[PDB]
């Protein structure tokens, strides 16, 4: 019953793991996104310039 | 001159490092999580009774 | 069993400043004056329900002392108590020795006279100074000149402060100091030196405070005083009163000077992670890193050394350890004393300050000691007296005061004679 | 605790720096108006080596910008982040050397020099330990080299134990601006090589040449290329301001590139580069990056690296990366081109990794290739330097100031023998 | 509790050590011995 | 029965903050530091609730050093005990042994001083370090030195990393390799390499992780650590001390670098697959393609060998593999010893980390050799030292810092002194 125990307990410490890699990786991606609409902006703001 | 602003003043500073890292009297505090009791109730070190 | 406490000096009366907020809250006095056996050492009862401390702030600029007549302690000390002048000395020995000292040092022993008058059992005095002021220095060897043809055979604790070598605030300091020893020679009976930079280094190292104001230093200091008089304000399982160290410490009737050292001097981090013992701050006592005086006691070899315990202590792992220091061989003593060592255990723990950095610890030691190293000290004082000498540098406001040539030069001779003395000694 | 001071001489210099100091306030998530406003915590802790505190949450930055024109201040104050420098760090002249090596040496600096000497040997004892000095300059004017070059040698005079980085831009001739670029190029040379602890060789010609080819861009104005000069020099010290699985601070990059202590000249490159069209076609991978890095077209010198030997070579790479890789991809890189290595030195490639990748990438990389192709470039220079002096062409404007004919001919020897040392290492 | 008036303990009401204030006023020692009163200045003190 | 642990340079910590990870998840402690008599090896229990390593963490540069003070275990290590300097020795022997090694060692090692004073009953000492850096390389040759002169006759237990032979990331490694193996001779008692392509293939082929990180490779080098202390921290049923490998694995005073090897390095899919017994691990733990050092021991002639053995395994079956293995004819043994074993078992199965990529294995094998494979690693290395030397290559950093070429010749020579003594062994 001790070794179900510690199975148990290394499922959840599993999940746990997963749950923080997923919310990681989605801060991530979205600084990404940030950064990359800041440079779409600077893109069509010069071509407004030229026009 | 003024409580407010003065104290504003170092609301805003706080960010500092150096000015958590040199408080002028109080010292480094690391922020570190004791257990509720060891500061006022009990002492510090092992304990075993001479009394 | 009662003992007084007079302070000398700007240093003085803030140390002692330290130690009387120190003493009410170790016995439970608020600053009003009143009690919501033990404290009869210190206060005497009189008044209405009034502990009223047996002591006398007395100094010649008044800035710091109405300073104390209107901070929160306006209630404790006697009014009459605090002799205050109307101009300072201003770090001139002979201003404070002859011109001023002449008018001040009559009504200051016979306040002590009537403080002695309402004692009953008094065991000795205690002085608080500075060596490096004026008014500490030069009407303080004025006033020990003064109580002990008064008295003579009762104790003097004498808890001067010494210059360190490098850190230094005045200039003409090595003058004072000089001046001041030539007198604390004759006149005190075990001298405790404690100069400002190895304080500094503590506070730096094991404290962690980094801006260390002169009340963290005042702080320590009061708890090292209230660690070697706590044997007689409480009962212990092995008590030693103000009387042993004069004759447990001091193997020449001139060689009485002592340095300090408490342990441990912990933060409340460092408290919850170092597990506190008796073995290991019984170690924490011997290493330069917690000594109260900057000098280096492996060039030197110990004479005798004493070791107070308060809180939590039994006297079986307290000899264990004594026992380990003295078959360590990093340390060594002198071929005199095989027994080099005076233990003394006391019940009560220390007590914590709000607003201070020392945490609540179960026990605590304070060291004493006699070595060499003193004598390693005062010849770094010597060098920097003859350089500034020989050009006869500020030497005209001495001769200006009233003073002259003859006491420097036999000044100076006296601590070649004490040189002399340890280097004697110590072989 | 590790310290850097900034140092930026000359029109090139100061714009050099106005977009560093973009992108490094970027990186730590500093606004234009001086506060902090990131989200990571990791910002916090390695910003006393770039900025300092002054007054509720002003960090100001460690820099010493210094010239002989107001134009240049002007632009500087003009754009963003312009209004964090300390106005007394904008020590600054008046009259203006202009393209005058002699000038810039003997005439404005014996009264310039004292006052930056000041300025930085403040900023130097403000802090606690230095790590080293970083200059930012130019080889072909005037109020650039030669006030740099002076102040390089009264800092190494002083602060001898510190380390020293030198971004120095030099003339190209199918990129050559002014006339008198190899007179000054030559003599600052000379004086960097007995001076400089390390040079980090830019150029403008290799810098178009990227833009047009991978960048892809229509119209390269120099806020791009300052933009991408200001990316390597981020990457360069990236090590320092965010902790790494492998670090690699700027003395241990030294130690591992330079093995005779004359031959500290390198070539510099930067990953990834793509243009906008085909940024999103393709993958972040570490072959994907090191096939980007030991790219002759990427190089940011004007100087074709397999036209010889690399004597060293580092990598420092930013990301959430596996070091496996890193060194399988270094060791593959290695063992394939083999000639263009020195085989009296095994593993000649140092690797360092960084978690922090720069604002926009997921994985970048920074390479730094102490090769001999570098006498190339000097014997490029060199050659026409002594066309010029062939029959004394400009050579007036400098004699008649203080400078006499040995320098020259001294100039000359330094730079002949540099380079006959290379192609004998080679 | 104001200075101007004694701040005395209500056990230690009279004794000779400590007093500022009358303990009793118009009380004969007489009067209080006769009542049987231990004499409150006889206690001792340490 | 205490053993302290110190960790010098980059790699060491990285490789201790995976130790410790390891050994709490093994005694049931959370990272705050409490529990929700086996650990007493480990952590020493102050007051109350809290149990503080037997650790020193230091290095020169803060980066790592804050990277642990502010990482998940800051209440565990006491805040003292991580040291860290101002600035790097920057992969530069002489650097960290002449420069900035004289300001850190003392500090060091008066901190080891009151914790072995803390401790009672110390077995020894393992040291943690990567000799191809600067920081490592150097004060640890400095610390080692004078550890040696402070105890001596205490064990030593040196898990060096040395750097592979064809994947490297430093240039100037082998300058520090040699220099460092110098002081590793006379200094460390039980010395044993890991390198990072062995660590690498066996990640691949057995875990089966493509893209492998240093958290992986330390991972299991905790593994290694804890698998042979294992019988100090708990009872089985045939245990062995920290002082059997000075005696069982050490012919001769300068031959002593002990390959090492672990097995079942299984993932999650290939347990609950495979059919464990004693006899395929006992195999496997002795092939090529599962040693933690990228040699051939095909080559080389075993000279002793020990066998750690965790989990659920009777002494029987050990005894039936380890027949098999005498009596195989792939793997040769040394004529000068025909008793080339050392057996150990211990009841605890190896435990489980929470993201590591091994699975919960009923019994596991750690594998401790000593052969001449390794006097071929050291010929190796030479030569690529002779190849940097014979140019005078990156020789001016090291003069620079204050040393000569006094030093290189000489351990130059040693290496091929000791290069002689390995074929002379193996004869
Ligand atoms: N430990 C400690 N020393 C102090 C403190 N304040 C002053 N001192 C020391 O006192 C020495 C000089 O004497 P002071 O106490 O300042 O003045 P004085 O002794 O009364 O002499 P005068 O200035 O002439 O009145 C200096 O060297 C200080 O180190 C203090 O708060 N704590
Ligand atoms: N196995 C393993 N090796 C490591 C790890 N981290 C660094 N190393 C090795 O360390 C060697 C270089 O030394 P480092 O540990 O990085 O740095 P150092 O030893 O402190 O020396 P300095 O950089 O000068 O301070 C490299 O050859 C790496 O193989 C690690 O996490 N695991
Ligand atoms: N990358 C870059 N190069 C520049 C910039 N401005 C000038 N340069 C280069 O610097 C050289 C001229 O240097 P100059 O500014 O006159 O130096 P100074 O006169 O000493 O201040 C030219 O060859 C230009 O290619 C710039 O904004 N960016
Ligand atoms: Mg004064
Ligand atoms: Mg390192």
């Amino acid at each position: 019953e001790i070794a179900d125990r510690m199975y148990e307990k290394v499922k959840r410490e599993m999940e746990a793991e997963m749950a923080r890699r997923e919310e990681e990786e989605e801060l991530i991606n979205m600084l990404r996104q940030e950064e990359l609409e800041a440079k779409r902006r600077q893109e069509d703001e010069d071509r407004k310039r030229k026009a | 001159d003024s409580e407010l602003a003065r104290w504003k003043l170092e609301q805003a500073e706080g960010v500092y490092a150096s000015a958590q890292r040199e408080p002028l009297g109080a010292g480094y505090v690391r922020g570190h999580r004791l257990p509720e009791g060891l500061g006022s109730e009990r002492p510090f070190g092992v304990t075993y009774d001479a009394r | 069993r009662e003992v007084i406490s007079i302070h000398i000096g700007q240093a003085g009366i803030q140390v002692g400043n330290a130690c009387w907020e120190l003493y009410c809250l170790e016995h439970g006095i608020q600053p009003d004056g009143q009690m919501p056996d033990a404290f009869n050492t210190f206060f005497s009862e009189t008044g209405a329900g009034k502990h009223v401390p047996r002591c006398i702030f007395l100094d010649l600029e008044p800035t710091v002392v109405d300073e104390v007549r209107t901070g929160t302690y306006r209630q404790l000390f006697h009014p009459e108590q605090l002799i205050s002048g109307k101009e300072d000395a201003a770090n001139n020995f002979a201003r404070g020795h002859y011109t001023i000292g002449k008018e001040i040092v009559d009504l200051a022993l016979d306040r002590i006279r009537k403080l002695a008058d309402n004692c009953t059992g008094l065991q000795g005095f205690l002085v608080f100074n500075a060596v490096g002021g004026g008014t500490g220095s030069g009407l303080g060897s004025l006033l020990l000149e003064r109580l002990s043809v008064d008295y003579g055979k009762k104790s003097k604790l004498g808890f001067t402060v010494y210059p360190s070598p490098q850190v230094s605030t005045a200039v003409v300091e090595p003058y004072n100091s000089v001046l001041s020893t030539h007198s604390l020679l004759e006149h005190t009976d075990v001298a405790v030196m404690l100069d400002n930079e190895a304080i500094y280094d503590i506070c730096r190292r094991s404290l962690d405070i980094e801006r260390p104001t002169y009340t963290n230093l005042n702080r320590l200091i009061a708890q090292v005083i209230s660690s070697l008089t706590a044997s007689l304000r409480f009962d212990g399982a092995l008590n030693v009163d103000i009387t042993e160290f004069q004759t447990n410490l001091v193997p020449y009737p001139r060689i009485h000077f002592m340095l300090s050292s408490y342990a441990p001097i912990i933060s409340a981090e460092k408290a919850y992670h170092e597990q506190l013992s008796v073995a290991e701050i019984t170690n924490a006592a011997f290493e330069p890193a917690s000594m109260m005086v900057k000098c280096d006691p492996r060039h030197g070899k110990y004479m005798a050394c004493c070791l107070m315990y308060r809180g939590d202590v039994v006297p079986k792992d307290v000899n264990a350890s004594v026992a380990t220091i003295k078959t360590k061989r990093t340390i060594q003593f002198v071929d005199w004393c095989p027994t080099g060592f005076k233990c003394g255990i006391n019940y009560q723990p220390p007590t914590v300050v709000p607003g201070g950095d020392l945490a609540k610890v179960q026990r605590a030691v304070c060291m004493i000691s006699n070595s060499t190293a003193i004598g390693e000290i005062f010849s770094r004082l010597d060098h920097k007296f003859d350089l500034m000498y020989a050009k006869r540098a500020f030497v005209h406001w001495y001769v200006g005061e009233g003073m002259e040539e003859g006491e420097f030069s036999e000044a100076r001779e006296d601590l070649a004679a004490l040189e002399k003395d340890f280097e004697e000694v110590g072989a | 605790m590790r310290e850097i001071v900034h140092i930026q001489g000359g029109q090139c210099g100061n714009q050099i720096g106005a977009k560093f100091w973009e992108v490094v306030s970027d990186e730590h998530g500093i606004d234009p108006t001086g506060t902090y406003h990131g989200d990571s915590d990791l910002q916090l802790e390695r910003i006393n080596v770039y900025f300092n505190e002054a007054t509720g949450g002003r960090y100001v930055p460690r820099a010493i910008l210094m010239d002989l024109e107001p134009g240049t201040m002007d632009s500087v104050r003009s754009g963003p982040y312009g209004q964090i420098f300390r106005p007394d760090n904008f020590v600054f002249g008046q009259t203006g050397a202009g393209n005058n090596w002699a000038k810039g040496h003997y005439t404005e600096g014996a009264e310039l020099i004292d006052s930056v000497l000041d300025v930085v040997r403040k900023e130097a004892e403000s802090c606690d330990c230095l790590q080293g000095f970083q200059v930012c300059h130019s080889l072909g004017g005037g109020t650039g080299s030669g006030m740099g070059t002076l102040l390089i040698s009264k800092i190494r005079e002083e602060y001898p134990d510190r380390m020293m980085l030198t971004f120095s831009v030099v003339p190209s001739p199918k990129v050559s601006d002014t006339v008198v670029e190899p007179y000054n190029a030559t003599l600052s040379v000379h004086q960097l090589v007995e001076n400089a602890d390390e040079c980090m060789v830019l150029d403008n010609e290799a810098l178009y040449d990227i833009c047009f080819r991978t960048l892809k861009l229509t119209t390269p104005t120099f806020g791009d290329l300052n933009h991408l000069i200001s990316a390597v020099m981020s990457g360069i010290t990236c090590c320092l301001r965010f902790p790494g699985q492998l670090n690699a601070d700027l003395r241990k990059l030294a130690v591992n590139l330079i093995p005779f202590p004359r031959l500290h000249f390198f070539m510099v490159g930067f990953t990834p580069l793509t243009s906008r069209g085909s940024q999103q076609y393709r993958a972040l991978t570490v072959p994907e990056l090191t096939q980007q890095m030991w790219d002759a077209k990427n190089m940011m010198c004007a100087a074709d690296p397999r036209h010889g030997r690399y004597l060293t070579a580092s990598a420092l790479f930013r990301g959430r990366m596996s070091t496996k890789e890193v060194d399988e991809q270094m060791l593959n890189v290695q063992n394939k081109n083999s000639s263009y290595f020195v085989e009296w030195i095994p593993n000649n490639v140092k690797s360092s990794v960084c978690d922090i990748p720069p604002k926009g990438l997921k994985m970048s990389a920074t390479f730094i290739g102490n090769s001999t192709a570098i006498q190339e470039m000097f014997k490029r220079v060199s050659e026409q330097f002594t066309a010029m002096f062939r029959r004394k062409a400009f050579l007036h404007w400098y004699t008649g100031e203080g400078m006499d004919e040995m320098e020259f001919t001294e100039a000359e020897s330094n730079m002949n023998d540099l380079v006959s040392e290379y192609q004998q290492y080679q | 509790p104001t200075p101007w008036m004694d701040h005395t303990a209500p056990t230690a009401r009279g004794r000779f050590w400590v007093g500022t204030a009358p303990h009793v006023a118009h009380d004969t020692i007489t009067h209080s011995t006769l009542r049987s009163e231990p004499l409150e200045f006889q206690q001792r003190c340490p």
